[PDB]
């Protein structure tokens, strides 16, 4: 009746072999309930395997599924430069019945380490009653990057919004904008403000901080 | 041909358009009586609708939707007995023959000589091209004891029409021209006359007549309010047995006839039950089986015994409301030899329903059908699994009656496929309707079928289109195999022929039989191959056996 | 092509309703059922209900029972989200497709723009984020303009007048938990122009017609 997709993201480069997972919860039937979709940037997603080991019609070949026990794994042949999106499976049992958190690939054309830059929020919003220090990270590769914040050296949680762009046009890099959200009140109170960058292209968590009055 | 059958499929648009104009040339062309629902619906404009032409009565109701022709000619229409209604109410509806957005649209209704309408109201509304239907007086119409005098009619159009006839009385007229002028037959006519000929009084019908006259006598009548009993338009065909009013015993009264929906005849036509109560009917009456008779027909006698147990298919019995064949009622199909009703497979045949745990038809579920031989009804496929390459679970499916036909008009269907051959290899009789076959991208072996034998009147015909183009069909290959008579075969090899072109050994088409050299010696037996006993001892080159049993042989 | 097309894409206050449409076409539309899936942003899919064609019976999930009514529409063939009672946490993309087969959901309507959030027009103030020691790494130092809490979408964002189209990356819309988005727009240049060239950011919330330039500098 449920599932669960590991991971939420894995990367892959052309010619490669590929694999995604998902985990029934319950002996589902019997055999054939699940199906696999194929999710593109801001369009409808779309079905390319079900019955798991069966394409339809308008879903190439170097598509093809399989189960096995309560699991289920999508394949793909050699992949390709349109590869680039989200896919999610669902065991199609009962009802209801559920989806899953979603396991999304990307094209690995020569992984790049972010540019980690940091932002104290300028002096105008500060007396304007709020705040914001933006990180951000700029050209890496793939969309997976880890953005934390240390706020003198406790960790933050739910005083933050991530944001990332659309792949690039020419290079396939991208670029992204984390942002705190604080008061007057708080701001005033700590001094530093960090963030910690681990990313599967850095060799180690990378980390930026600023002084806050030190301009 | 006189009598032909309605269709059934409302308003609902045709699955294959491309055929659904021959569908119609096919159902009526030749027609005379219709049995039942007259429906038009759908046909754009560049549509010779000259079968129509021939129609007189129409016992169902006449819906006319959604077209696009500027005229029908259903100028021959009689009587419309408003037996069913569309909508339960109106034994006629005109409804939106108008464009969707000089034009075409429905122009006029022509129906100069409608004189009587049984049963139910008049229902014509949004037709933007729709002249002088108002201009009718629908009074004259409607039957005297028509307590369904009911009647709603849009005259909005974009279209000013035209003054009617100067040769017409009245302003009251079905088209422009003088022929097409209503002419009345209720209201001015004379005292209690039903219907007249005239304001005179010897100008009155008969009371059995009725939708006018030419005279004074049943035998002299435009219609008939119960039965044509072979021109003199009476109550009561003559049933089939007459008594002595004072002891009782009654030997059989000769010339009886029998109750053909509004006829009087004397031998029930082909698909149909004759009975004993005498009638001719698509359903025995209770407590009767449908048995095969010391002539050649189907009729109906009684029960002695509780009847034996009997198979139901869809739009049957419990099954009755059921569409679809699916995971949960395909068992009870099992052991069945003749199914009573229809089977249908849909696409959520096989996709069950998840809201009611109703699994997935498995195609090895299918393998109950090979005990089947007889459909009494329909036949329909929209979907088939992806595998089974042919539709042979029904391998030995014999014939299909069709006294059901799926949306009025088709025993067998077959669209949206994905078969790559049918493989019906059994099925001798098509017993009525039409065959549509289409959208089969894999489809071959269906142009070298022989439909016109599996037919049984002229009214009917397969159509087919978007199939596998039968010349990219030798293109591959595929045809039909050397020992397959006549060259007609349902698909590859000898399993398929349609009749062998020697013998049969079991399904298998052969050369010969082994009456001298094959591993058994057999003996031949309605051009079948079948053992002789085992026991009669292997000839060296000679006749062997003799026949199937232990004696006939040799030793 | 079969096909089914979407609409109601607009905008919605806590507590309102909206009855999204869905023209099935191509195919026999009441032989196969058609179901509806939403997809909030940044996060996954979710299932609405089901809807046989042919004869109306529904399977509304239970997060979302007594708040969805769906129906069908034969004689002109469309399927409707009869969504209530809604709040911010309603709002998605609402899908809407069939189940041809064999068993998932195949043809997709492009599915609709659904926002909840109470607010009337508001323009945003521009903030810049100013570049110094702290993002240069190597040549390269970054600055910007930080435009924040604006209604409604969209907004428009240029570089130094548009002549500065290189490096420039603007973030899509992130919404505040106040109701308002918020967005960030940096460009990447070489770093010995600090001074030289000048740096200002030339916003453009059309809804409110604010026109807000903000020069950059260390």
């Amino acid at each position: 009746q449920s599932v669960l997709t590991q991971p939420p993201s894995a990367s892959g480069t052309p010619g490669q072999t590929v694999t995604l997972s998902c985990s029934g919860s319950r002996t589902n039937a019997g055999r054939d309930p699940v199906s696999w979709y194929q999710q593109l940037p801001g369009t409808a997603p779309k079905l390319l395997t079900s019955t798991a080991p069966q394409g339809p019609s308008g879903v190439p070949d170097r598509f093809s599924g399989s189960k096995s026990g309560t699991s289920s794994s999508l394949a793909i042949s050699g992949l390709q430069s349109g590869d680039e999106a989200d896919y999610y499976c669902t065991v199609w049992d009962s009802v209801p019945g559920a989806s899953v958190f979603g396991s999304g690939t990307f094209l690995t054309v020569t992984v790049a380490a972010p540019s980690v830059f940091i932002f104290p929020p300028s002096d105008e919003q500060l007396k304007s009653g709020t705040a914001s220090v933006v990180c951000l990270l700029n050209n890496f590769y793939p969309r997976e990057a880890k953005v934390q914040w240390k706020v003198d050296n406790a960790l933050q949680s739910g005083n933050s919004q991530e944001s990332v762009t659309e792949q690039d046009s020419k290079d396939s890099t991208y670029s992204l904008s984390s942002t705190l959200t604080l008061s007057k009140a708080d701001y005033e109170k700590h001094k530093v403000y960090a963030c910690e960058v681990t990313h599967q292209g850095l060799s180690s968590p990378v980390t930026k901080s600023f002084n806050r009055g030190e301009c | 041909t006189q009598v032909c059958t309605g269709t059934d499929m409302k308003l609902r648009l045709p699955a294959s358009p491309e055929t659904h104009l021959d569908m119609l040339r096919h159902l009526y062309q030749g027609c005379q009586v219709v049995q039942g629902n007259l429906e038009l619906t759908y046909l754009p404009t560049n549509a010779s609708l000259s079968f129509l032409q021939d129609i007189q009565e129409v016992q169902g109701y006449v819906l006319i939707a959604h077209n696009q022709v500027r005229q029908v000619p259903l100028q021959r229409l009689r009587i419309v007995r408003g037996t069913q209604l569309f909508e339960d109410n109106y034994a006629l509806a005109v409804l939106d023959n108008g464009d969707p957005l000089s034009p075409g649209g429905l122009r006029e209704l022509q129906l100069r000589s409608l004189t009587e309408i049984l049963k139910g109201g008049v229902l014509i509304q949004r037709n933007p091209q729709l002249c002088y239907q108002d201009t009718i007086l629908w009074k004259d119409i409607f039957h005297k004891n028509n307590q369904l005098a009911l009647t709603l009619i849009d005259t909005n159009r974009s279209r000013a029409c035209h003054p009617c006839s100067p040769m017409c009385k009245g302003s009251r007229c079905w088209g422009e021209s003088s022929e097409d002028c209503q002419s009345l037959t209720r209201t001015v006519c004379a005292g209690g006359c039903a219907r007249c000929k005239g304001p005179l009084p010897t100008d009155c019908c008969h009371e059995q007549c009725a939708a006018g006259c030419t005279g004074p006598k049943h035998s002299d009548c435009l219609a008939c309010l119960h039965f044509n009993h072979s021109g003199i338009c009476e109550l009561h065909c003559p049933a089939l047995v007459t008594y002595n009013t004072d002891t009782f015993e009654s030997m059989p009264n000769p010339e009886g006839r029998y109750t053909f929906g509004a006829s009087c005849v004397t031998a029930c036509p082909y698909n149909y039950l004759s009975t004993d109560v005498g009638s001719c009917t698509l359903v025995c009456p209770l407590h009767n089986q449908e048995v095969t008779a010391e002539d050649g027909t189907q009729r109906c006698e009684k029960c002695s015994k509780p009847c034996a147990r009997v198979c139901y298919g869809l739009g049957m019995e419990h099954l009755r409301e059921v569409r679809a064949v699916t995971s949960a009622n395909i068992q009870e199909f099992a052991g069945c030899k003749k199914i009573f009703g229809s089977l249908a497979f849909l696409p959520e045949s096989f996709d069950g329903d998840p809201a009611s745990n109703t699994a997935p038809l498995q195609p090895e579920q299918l393998q109950v059908f090979e005990t089947l031989e007889e459909i009494t009804g329909y036949l329909y496929i929209s979907a088939w699994p992806d595998s089974l390459p042919d539709l042979s679970v029904f391998q030995n499916l014999q014939v299909i009656r069709g006294r059901i036909l799926h949306n009025g008009a088709y025993s067998l269907t077959l669209q949206g496929l994905g078969i790559s051959w049918l493989g019906l290899r059994s099925l001798r009789e098509l017993g009525s309707g039409l065959a549509l076959i289409h959208h089969n991208t894999h489809l071959c072996f269906v142009h070298t079928v022989p439909w016109d034998q599996l037919f049984r009147n002229p009214h009917q015909a397969l159509l087919h289109t978007a199939n596998r183009p039968e010349d990219e069909c030798v293109g591959e290959g595929l045809a039909c195999h050397q020992l397959c008579a006549r060259g007609h075969c349902w698909g590859p090899g000898p399993t398929q022929c349609v009749n062998c072109s020697q013998f049969l050994r079991g399904q298998e088409c052969v050369e010969e039989c082994r009456v001298l050299q094959g591993l058994p010696r057999e003996y031949v037996n309605a051009r079948h191959c079948l053992p002789c006993h085992p026991e009669c001892q292997p000839q060296n080159g000679s006749v062997t056996c003799f026949g199937p049993e232990a004696d006939q042989c040799v030793a | 092509e079969v096909q089914l097309v979407q609409s109601g894409g607009g905008l919605k206050v806590p507590g309102g309703s909206v009855k999204v449409s869905c023209k099935a076409s191509s195919y026999t539309f009441t032989s196969y059922g058609i179901s509806w899936v939403r997809q909030a942003p940044g996060q996954g899919l979710e299932w609405m209900g089901d809807v046989n064609t042919y004869a109306g019976n529904t399977n509304y999930a239970q997060k979302l029972q007594g708040r969805v009514t769906m129906t069908t529409d034969t004689g002109t063939s469309t399927a409707y989200m009869e969504l209530r009672s809604l709040r911010s946490d309603d709002a998605a993309v609402y899908y809407c497709a069939r189940d041809r087969g064999y068993y998932a959901f195949d043809i997709w309507g492009q599915g609709t723009m659904v926002t909840v959030s109470s607010a009337s027009t508001k323009g945003p103030s521009v903030f810049p984020l100013a570049p110094s020691s702290k993002s240069t790494s190597g040549g390269t130092a970054a600055l910007g303009c930080l435009v924040k809490d604006y209604f409604p979408e969209p907004v428009t964002v240029s570089w130094n007048s548009g002549a500065l189209t290189s490096g420039v990356h603007t973030f899509p819309a992130v919404l505040q938990s106040s109701g308002l988005y918020s967005l960030s727009s940096v460009v990447t240049v070489p770093s010995s122009s600090l001074g030289t060239q000048t740096y200002i950011c030339n916003v453009n919330h059309k809804p409110s017609n604010t026109k807000v330039d903000k020069k950059v500098e260390p």
